[PDB]
């Protein structure tokens, strides 16, 4: 169970940090 | 005559809406008027698949049954619109955007010279810790932290939706009381 | 044939459970259940108001449109019960239900021989400060406040959907240091 | 604008405690 844990814990930080790269010059 | 598609296709924006308010994390403060923003849109939606929805028992004479479910639905629509209301009381009263941001239930506050702090926090209790310090400086209260530009004022003060409850500034804990390098803790008393 | 009319008070009765749910006082711990419970029934009726709303599409041949929309909204759906499961993950490891009323992102957390403090907080900090005091002896962080059954163990955790922050216990602030009456401070670092 | 507030106060806890005599027995 904790590999699944451990595949998805940095991957949501990542797609948090891209949103942050596409939408900084829209707000 | 007012078509049904409507009503389909309010239904689904609203369910697009709740499923990404139900997911959106509260870590970064963007994130937290997002997290508001889109509840905003949503509360507009909400609106929209109700009435239409009652423009359509009227429009098939089916409103008679379910008038008081309306009605109960809208004055729960009109108190939680006085909620927002009194929640942006809060926020000229506190100086700051965070009781629009946050969903604390109060908001222990100070007031300095060109910065004015409104910390959330979830009840009136006896004693109050300011942790400050840096890694950027900035003041922490129950893990809430927020960038620190002046001083701590011997009078903090918490908000609330109908309480106003200062606290008096008893000890500063600097870091040879405590022994961790890098943090100050200040701890105000309720005053009485 | 799927009637119209279903979806009109599924509609309803999510207008209903939104109204409900957005106006909750989150004060007192049963609130909390209760402001988990009737999500809990809104998700319910948010699924019924969808599938069904799709149940129409289909029959009315207008589904090619939307079909993007409708897995978005499933898709979201799946993440947000993803979610719910990790929740029940983490009260499962935290033995106690706060992880599934309280909202906050993070959990400082420790085990004793009879009781387990599972208490919300917002982020990792350098350090957390626990408030043991009474009027009821208990544990305030941030203002959550649980009701203390033992002491205080020298490691303190942090629980998180993806983090486990241990804490040391550096120092107590009794009263005697701080002058504060019947209030102890406990302050804990992060390990490195 | 303060009369509503202090008008409002303690109505909603009033509420709340009916609520705690009704339903105490419930859960």
């Amino acid at each position: 169970f904790s590999k699944l844990r451990e595949q998805l814990g940095p991957v949501t930080q990542e797609f948090w940090d891209n949103l942050e790269k596409e939408t900084e010059g829209l707000r | 005559s007012l078509p049904f598609g409507w009503l389909v296709i309010g239904v689904a924006f609203l369910a697009v809406f709740q499923s990404a308010t139900k997911i959106i994390a509260l870590n970064k403060r963007w994130q937290l008027a997002l997290y508001k923003g889109f509840q905003f849109i949503c509360n507009l939606l909400l609106l929209f698949v109700t009435i239409y929805s009652h423009l359509l028992l009227v429009a098939a004479g089916m409103e008679a049954q379910f008038l008081y479910l309306y009605a109960l639905i809208y004055f729960l629509q009109c108190i939680n619109a006085c909620r927002i209301i009194m929640r942006c009381w809060l926020c000229w009263k506190c100086k700051s955007k965070n009781p629009l941001l946050y969903d604390a239930n109060y908001f222990v506050c100070w007031h300095t010279h060109n910065y004015d702090y409104c910390i959330p926090y979830n009840s009136v209790t006896d004693t109050i810790v300011v942790t400050e310090g840096d890694g950027k400086e900035d003041y922490q209260i129950g893990g809430y932290s927020e960038d620190r530009h002046s001083g701590v004022k011997d009078y903090v003060v918490v908000h609330g939706y109908f309480t106003e409850v200062y606290y008096q500034l008893e000890s500063t804990q600097i870091t040879t009381d405590t022994g961790i390098e890098n943090a100050t803790f200040f701890i105000f008393n309720k005053l009485v």
